[PDB]
């Protein structure tokens, strides 16, 4: 008869014999998983002392209440600030001292 | 015909040897080329880019492999889409199964190659092709992290009784130590806190059995 | 053309094909697209003869161009039903159509499923004039003259005699598609893998194959392999 | 706010709409000096009739230097996989000769034309086994069919633009006379013109420049962190560039189905064998290839 | 919009069913998030409603 | 192996198909420092409940 | 570069021979048109003097 | 609006985004720009 031949289906380390091989259109369903998340929470910011002017480093005691594995940014004081460190991990209860010219 | 197999890399990047180990219990290998992020598949997982701690430079040199497996060769190993002017390969040919013969119309001639010549009765034979050796050979051989995909993963009375104690501390191995077991169910074990060096990842079947792992430091404790 | 020789063209309809033993004589018979008409008598109650002149030299399937109808060595899913090696089974209402083709004038079109082989049919008279699961009375159809027009078969099917695999083997292949497609969790209502909330219309079209057991298998990284070798069954 | 310029209410047109309060509309062009750091400049108004008068607020926050996309690209992670349908010969019936055209969209050889999970994969014949070998009976060799998907799992996906400059920038928050405030970053250094309400903010002046080499931005859509590269990009995929797979939407940046992401030609590395094809790739990662810098 | 395609467009009881039924059948964009519970209507389909 | 990283559980969703044992599916990416060669490095997959 | 049908048919162009083009296109979800393919868009410039 | 004036190839500083197009310019006021006196 006119045929091509027998087919074998080898797929990923295997060798399998089709009963039935072949295509169709099928009814079907698709999900979806609601992108994003928002976090806020306390800190305790206090300063022990500030030797700000032109001299790069000062002291300042601020803290943080929170567990989150990525740390957002840091902003600045009066007159020009942009602190070296502004994002520093938030995960446990690590301090963070910052430097100024205030 | 003794057939070759070619390939113009033309580069060289450090890369190593991996075996992997699924959790299932599947082991599956393959050569990860961790110098270049090159993403190799199988199963779920796939492996990536590592530290060229050290890289070296080399002139234009490629491989050479024979079909019989004669030896394996190195060349200037010059390859293009075409026969260029004094290369090593002018026949490219791209099918093995045709390779015998010369049959597939992928493989590509060169312009009055052939030698033919006229007489006053006939023509005769000749050619101006040159064989692999000989003609242009300069030599003759003699943080490694992974992307998960969707795993497949899967899912109680139990005592340590160690038993003995080796010796290395600050060797690039460790000290190997034994520890005699058992446990009813099928299952893995986890870190010591105090042993301070590493963690642990232990698994076991379901009798009295040991399996030994390695760990250095200055005093047992 | 014809596998053997063109099917017959009685005129007076009403007659009952019978069985016959011998293996060379049903294949022309299937040639004429007599099994389908058993269908009806079994389960659409009509004794309507299907396909004069014919034969499998001009149906026609909803893609384009089929190289496998090209082909009538093999074999399709609806003729592996008078062979006896798979059967087609009626429609449930939770069974939906696929809104590809154009039912214009049918009676009977075929659609494999994860589970099995499904047809549909309507009424004698009942023209299909569209989409829809509704039949239509119309005595424009009153003669049994068609050809193919009430037999459209979707999909391009290939079958063949076959050799079971191991129960962990077929495990092995249900565990893989599910990892291959992370995205697809609810098909037919059958679980492929368990997921939250999921939307309704979406019609799906990948490669399947079967090798005797329940869950069907999908694939997109496959090699297939064409050998033939001289079997008795293929004469 | 220390420096101070007051409007030129010259242009005077104003309808008296209501009689207890006065309406005006007015325009012009205003020179004020950059105010330092931290502080906010003042705009004053001016009307001809005395009780009622308003101001404007610019607040500057920071000096840095960002440059401006001039164009945005999406790099799925490419990944190599390819399939072999091997017919043969009197039973595929594929002619003596393999046809030289083909058909890379639909391939009418397995299931007519669908959806392909490929980006253009290409399509060929191959050399032919024939004997008792392979099986088939018949003498003469049998093509082999075979694609090339480029695919992404799951991908993690970089957005990047070529500037290729560096130029002052600043912060500024603005102050409508009414009371809103809408925040925006203009691009100072450079005469360039936001456009929000009524007001459009213009160039500085660049007190200090710096030059720097060929290097540009590259984010990930996760937001893993920020990285730093030679970043080349053009219309087109050079050779040895960072981004080969260059594709225009965000949407379709998951699967590759849009028309707009452009190819390499024989990028994929596809090779046969005696009874079918296996797959290989020679691209990079973005990373370690060519990486001259990680962001703190 | 809605359309019985026999006897013109359908009724108000058919449209203000056909945003609350499940039997009449239509396009995309109406499947999706509408619902169409897609009633294998072989003979006499429900009115379909596309965009 | 020496050196060991743990996975980032925090990617949870396990449907209990099984209540003797539970079922899980999740992804993520990671970060292991290459081993010394002549040895294997590990890779811990943690999960809410405890002993499995 | 005249008339641009697009936007009105043809009329005075109170720019002085600005030019047309297409350009890239966002589609999908995030521009709300739930189509894959991309979008073409249309451009004007305009040389003007108010006063 | 009359004819006689003439333009520039790509003068105007028309750029894309990925939704719409903003305006922008290199042309040159007159003064400034080369400027060799200004007279008494
Ligand atoms: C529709 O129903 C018909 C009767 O219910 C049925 O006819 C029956 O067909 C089977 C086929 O297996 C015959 O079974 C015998 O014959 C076959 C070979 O012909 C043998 O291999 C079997 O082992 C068995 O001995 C029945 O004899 C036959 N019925 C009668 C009364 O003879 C049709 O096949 C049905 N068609 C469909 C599409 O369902």
């Amino acid at each position: 008869v006119h045929k091509p031949g027998e087919v074998v289906v080898s797929y990923g380390g295997m060798r399998v014999r089709p009963k039935c091989y072949g295509f169709s259109r099928m009814m079907a369903t698709m999900e979806v998983n609601p992108p994003e998340q928002r976090i806020g929470q306390c800190t305790g910011c206090h300063l022990e002392c500030i030797n700000g002017g032109v001299r790069l480093i000062t002291l300042t005691s601020e803290l943080k209440s929170a567990t989150v594995c990525a740390s957002h940014f840091c902003s600045s004081a009066t007159s020009g600030k942009k602190s070296t460190e502004i994002h520093f991990h938030s995960g446990s209860l690590v301090g963070k001292a910052a430097i100024h010219v205030k | 015909g003794i057939i070759w197999k070619v390939s113009p890399c033309a580069a060289w990047v450090p890369s190593a040897v991996i075996e992997l180990t699924m959790p299932s219990g599947e082991v599956r290998t393959f050569h990860p080329m961790s110098g270049i992020p090159t993403q190799v598949f199988k199963g779920v997982s796939v492996t990536y880019l590592g530290s060229d701690m050290e890289v070296s430079g080399l002139t234009d040199l490629c491989e050479i492999e024979e079909l019989k497996s004669k030896k394996l060769a190195l060349a200037p190993c010059n390859q293009a889409g075409m026969g260029v002017v004094g290369k090593v390969g002018e026949i490219q040919c791209s099918s093995e199964e045709s390779a015998r013969t010369i049959k597939k119309d992928g493989c590509i001639w060169n312009a009055d190659l052939v030698g033919i010549e006229l007489r006053v009765d006939d023509a005769v034979c000749y050619s101006k092709i040159t064989s692999v050796e000989a003609v242009a050979n300069y030599s003759a051989i003699p943080d490694i992290t992974a992307i998960r995909g969707s795993f497949s993963v899967n899912y109680a009375t139990c005592t340590g009784e160690v038993t003995n104690v080796s010796g290395c501390y600050s060797c690039m191995t460790g000290a190997k130590v034994s520890i005699k077991l058992h446990s009813s169910k099928n299952s893995t074990a986890h870190v010591r806190c105090k042993g301070d060096e590493t963690a642990f990842s232990v698994l076991e079947g379901v009798h009295s059995y040991t399996v030994s792992l390695s760990f250095d430091h200055a005093v047992v404790d | 053309g014809p596998i053997i020789c063109a099917g017959p063209i009685h005129s007076n309809k009403s007659a009952g094909i019978p069985h016959l033993l011998g293996y060379s004589e049903k294949i022309c018979q299937i040639d004429r697209l007599i099994h389908v008409s058993s269908w009806l008598r079994n389960h659409s109650q009509f004794q309507g003869y299907v396909g004069q002149r014919g034969g499998r030299s001009q149906v026609s399937y909803y893609p384009a161009e089929n190289s496998y109808s090209r082909w009538s060595g093999l074999l399709s899913p609806c003729d592996a039903d008078w062979l006896g090696m798979l059967v087609v089974k009626k429609a449930k209402g939770s069974d939906m159509i696929v809104p590809g083709p154009s039912y214009k004038g049918k009676v009977l079109f075929e659609r494999p499923t994860f589970d099995g082989y499904v047809g549909w049919g309507c009424g004698s008279g009942k023209s299909r004039t569209e989409s829809g699961e509704l039949c239509s009375s119309d005595s424009g159809t009153s003669s049994g003259l068609l050809p193919s027009d009430r037999v459209l078969w979707i999909g391009d099917v290939a079958c063949q005699p076959m050799t079971p695999i191991p129960e962990e083997t077929f495990l092995e292949l249900k565990s893989f598609s599910q990892s291959e497609f992370p995205d697809i969790c609810k098909i037919d209502g059958i679980v492929f893998n368990q997921c939250e909330g999921e939307s309704l219309p979406q019609p799906f079209d990948v490669a399947w194959m079967d090798v005797g057991h329940s869950h069907k298998i999908i694939m997109r990284e496959h090699k297939t392999k064409w050998v033939q070798e001289s079997s008795s069954k293929d004469f | 706010c220390d420096e101070m310029v007051h409007a030129d209410s010259k242009l005077v047109s104003c309808r008296q709409g209501s009689g207890n309060m006065k309406e005006c509309v007015t325009t012009g062009r205003a020179l004020l000096p950059a105010v330092n750091p931290g502080q906010e400049a003042c705009l004053h108004f001016t009307a001809p009739g005395s009780p009622d008068s308003k101001c404007l607020k610019i607040k500057v926050k920071r000096i840095n230097l960002k440059c401006k996309k001039s164009s945005s690209y999406f790099v799925p992670d490419a990944r190599s996989r390819c399939t072999s349908v091997r017919r043969c010969r009197w039973a595929g019936d594929c002619q003596s000769g393999c046809p030289p055209h083909f058909t890379s969209n639909s391939f009418s050889d397995d299931w007519a034309g669908k959806m392909d999970r490929a980006g253009l994969g290409f399509s060929g014949c191959s050399d032919g086994c024939g004997g008792a070998a392979c099986g088939c009976f018949n003498a003469a060799p049998s093509c082999i069919f075979w694609r090339k998907w480029v695919e992404n799992p799951h991908g993690i996906i970089w957005k990047v633009s070529p500037c290729a400059a560096w130029v002052p920038s600043a912060v500024i928050e603005l102050t409508m006379p009414s009371g809103e405030v809408r925040t925006f970053h203009p691009m100072s250094g450079i005469p360039t013109q936001v456009f929000k309400g009524v007001s459009v903010t213009y160039l500085g002046s660049d007190m200090e420049v710096s030059g720097l080499t060929d290097l540009c931005e590259i984010e990930e859509l996760k937001s893993k962190k920020l990285a730093l590269a030679p970043c080349n990009q053009a219309g087109m995929g050079v050779v040895g560039k960072v981004g080969e797979i260059q594709c225009s939407s965000e949407e379709s940046a998951r699967t590759i189905k849009k028309d707009g992401c452009i190819w390499n030609a024989d990028l994929v590395g596809i090779e046969l064998r005696v009874d079918d094809a296996v797959c290989y790739s020679k691209i990079t990662s973005v990373e370690a290839v060519a990486n001259y810098s990680a962001i703190p | 919009v809605c359309y019985k395609e026999g006897t013109g467009p359908c009724s108000e009881s058919e449209e203000k069913a056909c945003k609350t039924s499940g039997s009449c059948r239509g396009d995309m964009q109406f499947c999706k998030v509408a619902g169409c519970e897609h009633g294998e209507e072989a003979s006499e389909a429900k009115c379909r409603c596309s965009l």
